[PDB]
C-alpha cells in the first residue's frame, strides 16, 4: 500500500497491477479481521481462542 | 395547580367487549429505555490496570 502510492506518486504503474493487488488488498484486510478481538484489539491468532 | 389533562369517558360495552391498550404508570415505566443500568453496555469493555 505504501508501494501502491510509489507506483502512483512516481507515476510508474498501470490499472492492471493496480487492480491486481486490490484483489490482494481486500483479502488480507479481511483475513486479518478473523485474527483480531471483539474489543477491537488485534491478536496473532485471536478468534477460535 | 397549573396543569393540563386528558379526559376520556366511554361506554364499557365496546370495552368490556375488548380491553383498552396497556395503560398505567407501569406502561410508562416499561416503555422506558434502560429501566436499570446494570452492567456496562457491550462496546465498551473495561479499564485494565
Ligand atoms: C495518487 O493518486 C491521485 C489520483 O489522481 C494522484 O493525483 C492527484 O489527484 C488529486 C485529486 O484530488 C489532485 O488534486 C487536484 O486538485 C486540483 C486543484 O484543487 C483540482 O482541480 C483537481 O480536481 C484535483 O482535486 C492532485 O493534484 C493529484 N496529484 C497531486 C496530489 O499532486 C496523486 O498525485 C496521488 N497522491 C495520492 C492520492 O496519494
Amino acid at each position: 500500500i505504501y508501494v501502491l502510492d510509489y507506483l502512483n506518486e512516481t507515476q510508474q504503474l498501470t490499472p492492471e497491477i493496480k487492480s491486481k493487488a486490490i484483489g490482494y488488498l481486500n483479502t488480507g484486510y479481511q483475513r486479518q479481521l478473523n485474527y483480531k478481538h471483539y474489543d477491537g484489539s488485534y491478536s496473532t491468532f485471536g478468534e477460535r481462542y | 395547580p397549573q396543569s393540563v389533562c386528558a379526559l376520556r369517558a366511554v361506554d364499557q360495552s365496546v370495552l368490556l367487549m375488548k380491553p383498552d391498550a396497556e395503560l398505567s404508570a407501569s406502561s410508562v415505566y416499561n416503555l422506558l429505555p434502560e429501566k436499570d443500568l446494570t452492567g456496562f453496555p457491550g462496546p465498551l469493555n473495561d479499564q485494565d490496570n
